[PDB]
């Protein structure tokens, strides 16, 4: 039932732009917050981006490595979450995962982990 | 095991599904018995055994008074 | 909540019936002759009903054999004194429990029936292996659902009835419904209207219908098993479950309770907590390590126990149950916003969704029809002056026939 | 049901009154000197009130006499334990119940001591007989207030009940919902008598106990408590034979919740079988002997052993007595379901009839004024010109000519 | 009365959480190793929560050391048998209390925790000295507010959690409100109307607001100290107190209950007694030395305990509390006389002063609109029959246009 | 005795006649006393003395607990 | 101690002021332990009086721990 399917990856020249899109199906997309986490080939997990629920301002929080270059967004009308990667470097070659942040309760702006 | 719960904001209520029933539908009666004894020179021990027999006889006498009023609700 | 809708029953009626049967002549001798050899037997009474019989204590074969020959007399050993005390203490404690509870005690104490004796009785009861297993694993619950009626003490034998429970319904799906007031969130005092679902309690599927227990405090819960009592129940149709997914369903009229008392409260559920935060009251949900993780807005909201340890409403601190399970939040418009506060019945206890809507239909009649009769006060005409000639109606007065 | 109409009283208020009297200096010495010879005595305190006094355990004349010289055989050990155990258990019962225990346990007062207190009580022989044959019930109606432990005695007051009313006729009223039997779900209306509970004749009036769970029954004797009672006129009994009597306005409770239930009475069973619920009455040998139709019916215990309503199985009481079925039209059929006040708890027959007259009044009066308040002419248009009356309208006068 | 306005909480949720922590692997070994030297210690579990730990009975170092070597076998001393019995009796009684109450007991018995051990836990609890003093002088009340949850019996140790109360609010002013029906005193039977305040119960100042306890039977009193439980309370503003001095104050809408059941009753207060004597009921107030000193008139009156010992209403005899204090009688017009019985709503539970005033304003709206409009209006003008001719009004009659 | 019962179908109710009253109208107070002994301390290591000493400890702890309980009415 | 009470005739009510608070706001949990001994069986075959008493007392101990194990094998 619960599924997150990311799409839009592939080959891209250094310095251009590519938009990843995560399609959510199985739960309420507007009530939950989404996150983007990548893993470089051979390297560990690196937390990249995070967008909060519509109820909590739609606040985009990025990491230092991609701040100013990446842009997270969401389209609640169609249950989808985007990660716009601009000014891409060669270090950005990685596997990009889409996750859902789990609030400390049913609904809270404090998150304990990445559920899905 | 494998318990769920749902909250409905429209009605301000919550349902906890996933339990198993164990309803008490009827009764079963059992009779428990305690066979008694028909009991109608002071050394060291006899005083204690005598007052213990007094405890026994007073217990059976009190139970004779208690069964006097058959229970009823 | 709906405990007044329940019937009135006699709990010990069956055991007392067997008791009155045991008063009959010869009835006690049948038992004494049946247990003359073994300690446990099955005996069919005069009326044909078969009951289990057990001899737990034999002071006869102790006082008459081990104690009588010594009684001029002298005791030689002290061990026999303590032995007699150990043998007699059970009868003493049983006498105490009966003399306090007027002959009927509940729960059944260990003095009245030890665990060994209780498990033996369950092993020989005419029920299924599943029922024996259930009663054997939860002897604490069997003790709490059983009575001990003292019957008779005739012919050098003592007799009391142990009324044991029969679990005729096992392993069917159950669910517990929790409710809380759902009020508006206006700023003016007493201007708010409140509505509360009253159908809260335990529900269990049984024989194509639902057994409803309005006083969930009387249902005992162990593991995922729910030991309820049909005596404190209501036999409802299955469509009652619709009230959870669609309170405005036509097939069942869901019960509510209306008021204007907007006070803040919280209902701790199995996997979370419902919080009704109204007025200037401060309601929060906190975790034992970081602290406050949510400050509730005015209204009725929910918080799962996944990562939350306490929930505080006003000056009251609740600890949520730390049971493992999945909690799902179902969005929805609070139905109290669908109502007009000017025609809302604020004095309704034993109410329902349709009963309140029909009480609204009447008020809509009373105001839109009858009160609008005020419009017919100034909209009609007074008598013209009873003078010589005739008057015509011009402007808002009677202005004669100059105009002619 | 009507338990909210009762008052609120302080139960041990009398005993505590005696309790604080013992705190005064020398008051304990009067008791200690009175019981220096015998074990039971009568003591009139400083305030003049006379009370019975009893010494149930004397560890002074044991520890100081039989135990002290050895401290200045093994049997002496056990003898001490038997003497001391009571003091321990009395302590335990107090330390949990915060000094006030009820019922009075056997450790606090044995049956011999309680029968002695009843024997020396300053009341009639009939009361002595009643209290002596029902000591278990007297214990359930007695308190044990711990008072003082002053040099060098332990003291607690046992507050015993006095039965000033004995051998007057009593009767228990059982009630159950009485609804209509239509086919539609929400179309039914329900009505239930709320005056259910115990009634006893007392001083030319009736003592009513709405919480019958507090009244204890032994044989045909009923031990009730006046503290949670109501003093009603003798005419209240009329509600059973004539619910519509004007001399007493019988209390009812209206609703629309037609649920099926059963009320086990003393000699039978009431069954309110509404809706699609299946309700039967069964015998232990024959099986099902009656299938109840929709409505409120009754079945005596004469030959019936069980009564089943829906998923609920009730065992009826097998007490011996004559049960009489009094025919009659269910009064709920005497009401029109269109004007029936359905939200009524603390209600009565006259309150329901007056809400029906009031609800009916507004309709006949609104029609008496509005029908027809349009039989009169309204106000002509309030413009500049003059308007005459033609047919049902105000015709511009300027049309002539 | 207002107990339905309360929330629903889980009492042992905290203790059960700690209990489920003890089921984890190794936790029991941490506890067993900490108490190897002393009998009580402080242990922090895996989740970081620090809890006190106590070893009250050591049957291991008695059966294996002082009892094992003797068990050819023969007992020499008889005192050792009684010694073992005295050591084992506590375990037996603990087993009884757990096996009857299904593993959760309240109050905490002396077998579960003796007075020395309880005072030890209070002394070593990390709270203020004033809290230690309060809990130390009232151990009977602390026991009545504490639980005993049986946890696990794994790896040669027995373990149960004792859930003790924390009194975070101490020495703030409290007051108990008593209410009684206030009815009219007419001579006719059904003509009387009644009104009763529902705000009865305990009130205590707490954190700028008031903790209200509607079920005062659950609050325990020792001296002038009141041990209540916030679990069954309501957080109200301070303005609720205005209801005592001004029931018609605008800042708080005081809750009342209307009816027509004028029955006689009495409410024994802390320093006196309220008596509502209606109908032909005879209500008196008497002194044990002098006798009857007052025969109440029909209505609600008060009697102080200063010199009064009993109060009788009908066939009911109440003893008033003989506590020392001053009772003040504040006269005032009974507010039930301010109401008109023709527009007084009698079916009212869970109401308020303004809630009664709103229905009264509504009823007067229909009456002042119906009779004042129908009468002023009643004398209007009918019309002439519609006959295609225009009629003019003269001399109170319609005359056809007669002009030429 | 001779107990009756009637069921009224018109009001759906039943009356169980034939019982006798035993109403509690008033109270009566009686004082129970237990005389104690003023023993300051167990002034005294064989087998029997150990039992008698800890039994005296039970007695003194019981009166101490009752002294703490008496500190409130 | 210095306790007051007032009666309001206008509303038929009474207020008893002058008490001190002692509200229970939170809980505190402590674990109490009872160390037990692993006894397999009374490995003695005698039938004298004192062993007859001590064996049945050990049996009481063992049945108590068995019942506690069955009870452990919570919420109300
Ligand atoms: C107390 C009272 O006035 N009750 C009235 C009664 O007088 C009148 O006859 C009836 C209409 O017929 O309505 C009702
Ligand atoms: C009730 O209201 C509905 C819609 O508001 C209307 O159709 C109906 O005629 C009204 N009256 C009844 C008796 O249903």
């Amino acid at each position: 039932e619960v599924q997150l399917v990311e799409s839009g990856g592939g080959l891209v020249r250094p310095g251009r732009s590519l938009r990843l899109s995560c399609t959510v199906s199985g739960f309420s997309f507007d009530d939950s917050a989404m996150s983007w986490v990548r893993q470089a080939p051979g390297k560990g997990l690196e937390w990249i981006s995070f967008i909060k629920s519509k109820t909590y301002g739609g606040t985009k929080e990025y990491a230092a490595s991609v701040k100013g270059r990446f842009t997270i967004s969401r389209d609640d009308s169609k249950n989808i979450a985007y990660l716009q990667m601009n000014s891409l470097k060669t270090e950005d070659t990685a596997v990009y995962y889409c996750t859902r942040g789990a609030p400390y309760g049913g609904n809270s702006d404090y998150y304990y982990g990445l559920d899905v | 095991q494998n318990i769920t719960e749902e909250f409905y904001q429209s009605t301000c209520s919550a349902v906890s599904k996933g339990y198993l029933s164990a309803l008490r539908t009827g009764w079963y009666t059992s009779v428990i018995t305690i066979e008694l004894s028909n009991i109608k020179g002071t050394d060291a021990k006899v005083k204690l055994i005598k007052q213990e027999l007094d405890k026994y006889k007073n217990a059976v006498t009190e139970l004779q008074l208690l069964m006097q009023s058959t229970p009823a609700t | 909540f709906l405990g007044f809708l329940l019937g009135v029953g006699s709990a010990i009626a069956s055991g007392v019936a067997v008791c009155k049967v045991l008063h009959l002549e010869g009835e006690v001798n049948k038992i004494k002759s049946a247990l003359l050899s073994t300690n446990k037997a099955v005996v069919s009474l005069s009326n044909g009903v078969s009951v289990l019989t057990f001899k737990v204590l034999d002071l006869k074969n102790y006082i008459d054999k081990q104690l009588l020959p010594i009684l001029s007399c002298s005791i030689s050993n002290i061990e026999t004194v303590i032995e007699f005390q150990q043998k007699n203490n059970r009868l003493l404690e049983i006498t105490r429990e009966f003399s306090v509870n007027a002959g009927v005690t509940t729960p059944v104490s260990t003095y009245m029936l030890t665990n060994s004796e209780l498990l033996s009785l369950i092993n020989d009861m005419p029920i299924t292996n599943d029922q024996k297993k259930l009663m054997s694993n939860n002897v604490q619950i069997v003790r709490q659902q059983s009575y001990s009626i003292m019957c008779i003490i005739k012919e050098e034998v003592l007799a009391y009835v142990v009324q044991l429970p029969l679990y005729g319904v096992i392993d069917t799906p159950c669910w517990k419904l929790h409710t809380s007031p759902l009020c508006t969130t206006n700023t003016k005092e007493g201007s708010n209207i409140c509505l509360t679902r009253t159908d809260r309690g335990w529900y269990c599927d049984n024989a194509g219908s639902v057994s409803f227990f309005p006083q969930a405090e009387t249902c005992k819960v162990q593991s995922n098993r729910v030991f309820c009592d049909t005596m404190n129940s209501l036999t409802l149709p299955s469509e009652v479950n619709l009230c959870n997914v669609d309170i405005f369903n036509p097939k069942y009229d869901c019960k509510i309770m209306t008021s204007k008392t907007d006070v803040s409260s919280s209902v701790i559920t199995s996997l979370g907590a419902i919080v009704s935060c109204y007025g200037k009251t401060k309601c929060t949900a906190s975790n034992k390590n970081r602290g406050i993780i949510k400050t509730f807005s005015n209204g009725c909201d929910y918080v799962s126990n996944k990562g939350v340890d306490t929930v505080s409403v006003g000056n009251t601190l609740y600890y949520v149950n730390k049971q493992e399970g999945k909690s799902l939040y179902v969005k929805g418009e609070p139905i109290i916003n669908f109502y007009d506060p000017l025609v809302f019945p604020s004095d309704e206890f034993d109410a329902s969704i349709s009963q309140v809507n029909e009480k609204i239909n009447q008020s809509l009649a009373f105001i839109r029809k009858s009160d609008e009769l005020l419009s017919a006060i100034g909209g009609y005409i007074p008598e013209a002056p009873r003078d010589g000639q005739a008057y015509v109606r011009k402007d808002g007065e009677w202005v004669l026939l100059s105009t002619f």
